[PDB]
């Protein structure tokens, strides 16, 4: 395959190093009900248990919970990782 | 006669600290093999018989993690020159009154 | 031996302290029984017994993995003399060569050490701390394995002001009297700079030559061998084969400590 | 390598073999020539291995747990067994048997007498081993002894690995139900290698394979060697091997 | 000469490959020469290879490509899974034989095709192999339904009397977690490496 | 009952791991994953659509070497036949 | 309590790196051969600098070359640029 | 890099020094570095020969040298256009170690891929201590493995035995495989004298492994899960 390698660089970095956490489980359960809600009517109770766990998540506040070194790294081993020729 | 260094850590960071270091990690290797089953000196108070200014927090807390496995060395099994070397590291009521009631 | 073992009663059984003990006994006495282990390495064994300059082998170096250069992509031409051949993507560094360089290194350590000057073992990498203290030891010498703060030859009186030093016999008897403060603040020059990752720490060996100090070095195949007075040819990435020479130096600066120590007897 | 270790008056030893219990030829067999070849099948089968470094005795220890690689074990045991057997036969390095270990032995055996233990000892021998074996006296984490046979080569360290009866033959009902209550205290240990904790060392081994008695004592007079090898042993050595 | 000795030495005796150490296709045999250490090597990082170790790696045995690389690192991942199956395999002590009318070829210009078996099994099927409860005639080893099982480090084709629903059916597709036994028939393989195992259900 | 993206089916005839089982292996499999690389010059099909459709999107756009990963020899002289064929009617 | 600036050199130079300091003292003459006064600018405006350019030397071939630089007053410039040049002295053949 | 001349020249500049009078007092090093001088001849030196296969590096063959008709019948008259270029940088250009048990060893682990599997500790022993006679395969210090057999077939070929490489080979392979099966054998009688003498093993390896896939499949059921509560959501 292409190999493709870089010229000598100042700093190897990601700008925005994404730490792709779960989704919130207050949020999934709001999805679910809205779902439910879209079916059945406008408030039937195959939906009784689902919204009471939702009020339960959302109780404290709206959402339940509240870094990745990643370019701590490639700027650590930026020196070694090159094919970069001798002095 | 010859002037010289005294420690053989001298030309690195902290020599002092290492020295202090390698004492306790010579007697961990001499009794490495002694069974295993608090009140240590702090940063500022090592500082001043260490490193001083060049002493650093990672330094610190190995420091204190080879002084806490030796003194967990089982108390029966111990040695007296392991104690010698942690040595240097340690370191009104209310009531009722006459007539039975409490003033707040 | 064993003050506060606190011995348990004879109707009952060992106590853990007790029981440890016996083990212990045992182990010294009767576990090492059944054969004995000839031709095998103990990784130890080159710290605390490392063999005279004389005696080392090519094929010993072999063992040791001191061969095994660089690579091929990663190849200092400056070094092409040292090498043998290639083989598995890798250069590798004739070790009739490394002998003979090693020899004139470790006669160089002994001298020193004979002559009494200050001996200094430069290790930055991982796992070489403890050998290199060892080696320390073994001459009344100096090593570091924490980091060089650069400028400690060249800005010595900055870096190197605030540390005790001593006074010394022929022998190596501290003799403690006093050092006047202008005889404290003096910099003490190493004799000897010797280096086990000279491609890490360029600055010391270049502070070295400024400085004015004979430096040893493990080259490798992509270090600059210029840049020190008496290189070695050889394996710096592996550990052992590292400790191997170390040991090996730290050997010959031993015996002529042996010598110097046998010389001011007499 | 493995390789047998120099014993003590060696080219003493060649030319006669052992004053009472074994004869020159007799003694080579169990020794100069069983010994080498066990250590040569140890070194075969663990040459290239992590365990070409380690003792034989730590090796039987690393090895014991492990189903496979039993050979190994085997023969680590063999080698390790023997050799303390030839020390307990050795005539020097007259000694009389401690008097702790006198001490030792009647807390154990009811109050009994040392030649009464021998003898019980023998019996044991005759009668639990058949064909090759180890015949041991014990001591275990509790202060008393006690006699403990092996099969070929079980060690007396590891109780799992005493191999201390036959279930090719038929067996009792109290030995099945203490097979059993050893198998569900070495499911309790709950460690990846599965291996308990044992702190059994052996007092008095004395080697039941035919390499030792056979050619001095013929296919009978087993009892009779065992007996002869108690009545003249190392007792320095098995004082040595005795205190905590 | 220095030649020689290194023609001769461990190093050289690995043989050479750059197959890839991450292959998401089919593995039927080892890819790689598994290379273990002492626990004491370990300890100060060394494996017989041009460089240390990275310290992170507490396991003692591992695979590799490069001695050392452009990127100055030593390619390699380690595990040493490979060595296991085979154990597993041995232990289950099922004997590969060719169910095609064929010499077995340990018996008796180059042919790269694999002799036989690869050696994960030198064992011959002629014995029987005896214990306290007596002569052993069905092979019992634990294994997982998938959906074919999983059983000791290989997977192999499965049969029964009758479809279990009462296992099956409570949980379709997390059959994986209940380890049920089986009574493994024969052992035969193919010409690519595969070994084709064939089990049977018990309840 | 479950999809079929979390759940690694082993084949037949192959070894496994302890980690094969795990979410961590799927990932990695989704992570890693012809006539013209075969070798025989592209310009020979110009009167076969049927295959030089296969190198073309949708639409009809010829694909990248990037994309179709060829010989850049090969890759030119494959858009070369797929430029005759749409010169003559046939594709 | 409190020619001398050659005599603090040359103890400073013994301190630093073991130089002999009578010899610094006597046996080397020093030379100024260029005397900047040299700029930058800075937010803070034109910050001005005094820079020298010393070559010391024992006449007997070793001989050094120093620069030195202060941005207060050339003298301390100067005592700089004699400091760098005993620092680098060299034998000239 | 630059070849540097103040690395190696260090006590000249120091003799200087002394010389003039900026060093009172010799340094220790001053007398052992005068008696063991530094090398200081930095050069690229060639090489004439392969030392692994003994090929010559230096030498062209000639138009006379080869007399007789070529591949395709021509006779060489004059010299190519390879002749006529200047190979001055194979002669310093180190040299690619070839050797024929490097091919041997290749096949044999394509023969033989669960070998593979087989742990190899490769921190060598001291490789000047062995001394290992081929007419056999079983070294004392030396494991059973392909290397092993590889040195019986060059063994082989180097006595005129087998004259042919691969009948040699062939040999080597029988050999081993003979001794494999014993090995075989030995560990499972091993296993059933143990069982029958009622040793208990409290961990099979296929016990282990199994137990070792339950905490993965666990480690999986729970995250699984959870993607198909986030999906359906
Ligand atoms: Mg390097
Ligand atoms: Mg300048
Ligand atoms: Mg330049």
């Amino acid at each position: 395959p292409p190999v493709y390698r870089l010229p000598p660089l100042p700093r190897l970095k990601v700008k925005k190093p994404i730490i792709r956490q779960e989704a919130n489980k207050c949020l999934v359960l709001m999805s679910n009900l809205l779902q439910c809600w879209s079916s059945y009517g406008h408030m039937s109770p195959k939906c009784a248990g689902l919204v009471t766990e939702l009020k339960s998540c959302t109780s404290e506040s709206a959402l339940g919970k509240r870094k990745s070194n990643i370019n701590y790294h490639a700027a650590r081993l930026y020196d070694r990782i090159n094919g970069k020729p001798h002095d | 006669r010859r002037i010289v260094p005294k420690l053989a850590t001298f030309y690195s960071a902290n020599p002092n600290h290492e020295d202090r270091i390698n004492r306790l990690e010579r007697l961990l290797r001499k009794y490495i093999k002694l069974p295993s089953q608090a009140p240590w000196i702090s940063f500022d108070e090592y500082a001043l018989i260490g490193g001083g200014t060049k002493l650093k927090p990672t330094q610190y807390t190995q420091l204190l993690y080879m002084l806490n496995k030796l003194h967990n060395i089982d108390p029966q099994l111990t040695n007296d020159e392991i104690t010698s070397e942690l040595s240097q590291y340690y370191k009104k009521i209310k009531t009722l009154d006459e007539f039975g009631r409490s003033i707040a | 031996p064993y003050p506060n073992l606190i011995p348990s009663a004879n109707d009952k059984p060992y106590s853990s302290q007790e029981l440890f003990l016996r083990q212990l006994n045992h182990s010294m006495r009767t576990a090492k029984l059944g054969a004995t282990i000839s031709k095998v390495y103990y990784p130890h064994k080159d710290i605390f017994y490392p063999p005279l300059p004389e005696n080392i082998t090519v094929e010993s170096l072999m063992s040791a993995g001191v061969h095994l250069g660089q690579s091929t992509s990663l190849w200092r031409s400056s070094t092409q003399s040292y090498i043998y051949g290639e083989y598995k993507g890798i250069h590798i560094i004739d070790l009739n060569q490394t002998l003979s360089y090693l020899k004139r290194a470790a006669k160089v350590v002994e001298g020193v050490s004979e002559s009494g000057g200050i001996i200094l073992f430069l290790g930055t990498r991982q796992g070489q701390k403890r050998g290199l203290e060892e080696a320390a030891k073994k001459t009344h010498g100096y090593y570091v394995s924490t980091r060089w703060i650069p400028g400690t030859l060249t800005n010595s009186t900055e870096i190197s002001g605030i540390w005790e030093k001593q006074e010394i016999d022929s022998n190596d008897n501290p003799t403690e009297r006093a050092l006047s403060p202008n005889e404290t603040s003096k910099q003490v020059k190493p004799d000897l700079l010797v280096v086990l990752n000279p491609t890490e720490n360029r600055n010391a060996l270049l502070e070295a030559i400024k400085s004015r100090v004979p430096t040893i070095a493990i080259i490798d195949t992509d270090s600059e061998p210029s840049l020190v007075t008496y290189p070695i040819p050889g394996n710096d990435d592996s550990l052992r084969s590292v400790n191997f020479l170390l040991g090996v130096l730290a050997r010959a600066g031993q015996r002529g400590l042996q010598n110097r120590l046998a010389r001011n007897n007499e | 390598i493995h390789v047998v270790p120099k014993l003590p008056n060696s080219k003493a030893l060649l030319q006669n073999g052992v004053p009472n219990i074994l004869s020159s030829s007799g003694f080579k067999t169990v020794w100069f020539d069983y010994q080498r070849y066990l250590c040569d099948k140890l070194t075969l089968a663990t040459a290239g291995q992590s365990l070409e470094s380690y003792y034989p005795f730590h090796i039987l220890l690393k090895t014991a747990g492990n189903p496979l690689q039993s050979n190994i074990f085997n023969l680590a045991s063999s080698i390790h067994n023997n050799h303390l057997f030839v020390e307990n036969i050795l005539p020097s390095a007259k000694t009389e048997p401690s008097r702790l270990f006198l001490s030792k032995i009647k807390d154990s055996f009811n109050g009994s007498d040392w030649e009464v233990v021998k003898e019980e000892m023998i019996y044991r021998a005759e009668n639990e081993v058949l064909g090759q074996g180890w015949l041991f006296l014990v001591e275990n984490n509790e202060k008393k002894l006690f006699i403990l046979t092996s099969n070929n080569n079980g060690t007396p360290y590891y109780f799992p690995r005493n191999q201390s009866f036959d279930l090719n033959s038929a067996i009792s009902i109290d030995e099945f139900a203490t097979l059993k209550q050893m198998k569900e205290l070495i499911g309790k240990s709950t460690k990846l290698n599965g291996k308990v904790q044992d702190w059994t060392m052996p007092i008095i081994c004395v080697n039941l394979w035919d390499h030792a008695y056979l050619h001095d004592y013929g296919v009978g007079n087993r009892s009779k060697y065992v007996k002869n090898v108690l009545d003249n042993l190392n007792w320095s050595v098995v004082n040595n091997r005795i205190f905590s | 000469t220095l030649a020689e000795l290194l023609g001769r030495s461990r190093i050289a005796q690995v043989a050479n490959n750059h197959k890839p150490l991450t292959y998401t296709g089919k593995k039927f045999h080892p890819t790689h020469q598994i290379i273990e250490t002492k626990p004491s090597t370990l300890y100060r990082q060394e494996w017989g290879l041009k460089s240390a170790i990275p310290s992170k790696i507490k396991s003692r045995y591992l695979v590799y490509n490069d001695l050392d690389t452009l990127e100055r690192i030593t390619t390699f991942e380690p595990r040493g899974g490979t060595q296991w199956n085979r154990l597993r395999f041995q232990e289950m002590g099922v004997p590969i034989v060719s169910n095609i009318g064929r010499q077995n070829p340990f018996f008796k210009k180059f042919n790269t095709e694999i002799i036989g078996t690869g050696g994960l099994s030198y064992s011959l099927p002629g014995k029987l192999k005896n214990s306290p409860n007596g002569v052993i005639q069905r092979t019992v080893v634990p294994g997982r339904i998938l959906n074919l099982a999983a059983i000791g480090g290989f997977v192999a084709d499965v049969v029964f009397f009758q479809s279990p629903p009462s296992s099956f059916n409570s949980m379709g597709d997390f059959i994986r977690m209940k380890t049920f036994l089986f009574e493994i028939l024969e052992a035969s393989m193919e010409k690519n490496g595969s070994v084709s195992m064939h089990a049977r259900l018990l309840e | 009952k479950i999809d079929q993206s979390l759940s690694k089916k082993l084949p037949k005839g192959t070894i496994y791991d302890p980690f094969d089982f795990s979410m961590g292996r799927i990932h990695l499999d989704r992570k890693y994953q012809d006539i013209m690389k075969s070798g025989a010059n592209p310009l020979e099909f110009y009167a076969r659509p049927r295959i030089l459709s296969r190198y073309v999107t949708s639409t009809g756009r010829i694909q990248h070497r990037d994309i179709t990963g060829l010989s850049a020899k090969n890759q030119r002289r494959l858009s070369k036949a797929i430029r005759r064929c749409q010169a003559i009617g046939l594709m | 309590l409190p020619k001398s600036k050659s005599a603090d050199v040359a103890a400073g130079l013994h301190k630093q790196t073991g130089v002999d300091p009578d010899y610094i003292t006597r046996k080397l003459t020093m030379k100024p051969l260029v005397m900047k006064r040299v700029s930058n600018q800075t937010g803070k405006g034109k910050i001005a600098s005094f820079y020298a350019l010393v070559v010391v030397g024992d006449k007997n071939g070793m001989v050094g070359l120093g620069e030195g630089k202060s941005r207060e007053e050339m003298s301390k410039a100067i005592f700089k640029a004699h400091w760098d040049a005993v620092r680098n002295l060299k034998e000239i053949p | 890099m630059k070849i540097q001349t103040n690395a190696v020249n260090v006590l000249q500049r120091t003799s200087a020094y002394l010389k003039s009078g900026l060093l009172k007092e010799t340094p220790a090093w001053y007398n052992v570095v005068a008696s063991i001088p530094p090398s200081t001849k930095f050069t690229r030196e060639p090489r004439f020969k392969n030392p692994s296969n003994g090929h010559i590096i230096g030498k062209l063959v000639d138009v006379t040298e080869q007399p007789h008709a070529n591949n395709k019948g021509l006779y060489k008259t004059r010299p190519n256009s390879s002749d006529k270029r200047v190979g001055v940088k194979r002669l310093y250009r180190p040299p690619k170690l070839t050797y024929v048990e490097d091919r041997l060893r290749s096949l044999f682990y394509k023969q033989h891929p669960w070998e593979l599997s087989r742990p190899k500790i490769l921190v060598e022993n001291e490789i000047g201590d062995e001394n290992y006679d081929w007419s056999h395969m079983l070294q004392i210090g030396r494991p059973l493995d392909g290397e092993s057999v590889i040195q019986r077939t060059m063994y082989l070929i180097k006595t005129k035995q087998y004259g042919d490489m691969v009948e040699a080979y062939d040999h080597a392979r029988y050999e081993f495989y003979a001794l494999r099966m014993q090995e075989e054998t030995e560990q499972q009688v091993a296993l059933e004298e143990a069982e029958m003498f009622g040793s208990l093993f409290g961990v099979s390896a296929i016990e282990h492994g199994i137990q070792k896939e339950q905490e993965v499949l666990d480690v999986w059921e729970k995250k699984v899960v959870e993607e198909t509560e986030l999906m359906a959501a």
